[PDB]
């Protein structure tokens, strides 16, 4: 907690995720692997996300 | 959501800058702060931005060294200081802030630096 | 460094005509790409954040489109007033801008 107010909070993950792969050229194949997160519970009139870097170095 | 940059410069060449740029209605910590200059008729180039919550500030690479850019909490402004500049930087100065998706939704009116002797 | 192409490079167009202006980005830029409106001696103005979202105050005329690489800003229904420099810039990186759009009346 900074002094102005402002929170950072972090956790540790192990995140296990569906990436959906369309095996027609196996094994010479590449595949997008994706990672979706939201808010559930509040809409995009409530929370919005964003991310804290420039996109490109966000991850 | 007011930027308030300071007044048009005449400046000798080889000599130094200092641009400034009072923000009203928000705090700089809070957004990423831009110094975008555009010369009569051309296309917009961005020349770096600070975080104020760190300092931390990137450059664009032809702008590497030849400019610095600095914040100041107490006052809210920003301020884009060249080093050393010649005839060709002779451009306008744009002021703006990070808005929603990352875009640049409020700008300042602009510093018309004009060089010559 | 993310170049962006903006075509076309000046377009004379009439009033009240459906006109469109594309972007075309190097690389994947996934929907930070915006459009910013300059009058003459003026500052630019936000129209369109991210891939097609209307910054507040502006006109349900002015719509963007958006794709990972491809992006184009229409205008529709055209007035007098909308003749200004159009500028798109990507934020997925370090920004860069077009060379941007002269609207000219004809």
């Amino acid at each position: 907690i900074t002094e102005d107010g402002t929170l950072l909070y972090t956790m540790r993950l192990t995140v296990r995720a569906e990436c959906p792969m369309h095996l027609e050229d196996f094994p010479m194949d590449a595949h997008a692997c994706p990672l979706k997160f939201g808010s559930y519970a509040y809409t995009r009139a409530e929370v919005v996300y964003e991310w804290t870097r420039e996109p490109a170095r966000s991850v | 959501v007011q930027l308030q940059q300071s007044g048009a410069e005449l400046v000798k060449p080889g000599a130094s800058v200092k641009l400034s740029c009072t923000a009203s209605g928000f705090n700089i910590k809070d957004t990423y702060m831009y110094w975008v200059k555009q010369r009569p008729e051309q296309g917009l180039e961005w020349i770096g931005r600070i975080d104020p919550a760190n300092g931390d500030t990137k450059y664009d690479p032809k702008f590497q060294g030849k400019a610095t850019i600095t914040t100041d909490t107490f006052s809210n402004t920003a301020y884009l200081q060249l080093s050393s500049l010649t005839s060709e930087d002779t451009a306008v100065y744009y002021c703006a802030r990070k808005g929603l998706r990352w875009a640049m939704d409020y700008w300042g009116q602009g510093t018309s630096v004009t060089v010559s002797t | 460094n993310i170049v962006m192409t903006q075509s076309p490079k000046s377009m004379s167009m009439s009033v009240g005509e459906r006109v469109t202006l594309s972007c075309k980005a190097s690389e994947y830029v996934g929907t930070y790409v915006s459009w910013y409106q300059q009058k003459p001696e003026q500052s630019p103005k936000l129209l369109i954040y991210g891939a097609s979202n209307r910054y507040t105050g502006v006109p349900d005329r002015f719509t963007g489109s958006g794709s990972a690489t491809d992006f184009t800003l229409t205008i529709g229904s055209v007035q007098a007033e909308d003749l200004a420099d159009y500028h798109c810039g990507q934020s997925y990186s370090y920004p860069t801008f077009g060379a941007g759009t002269k609207l000219e009346l004809k």
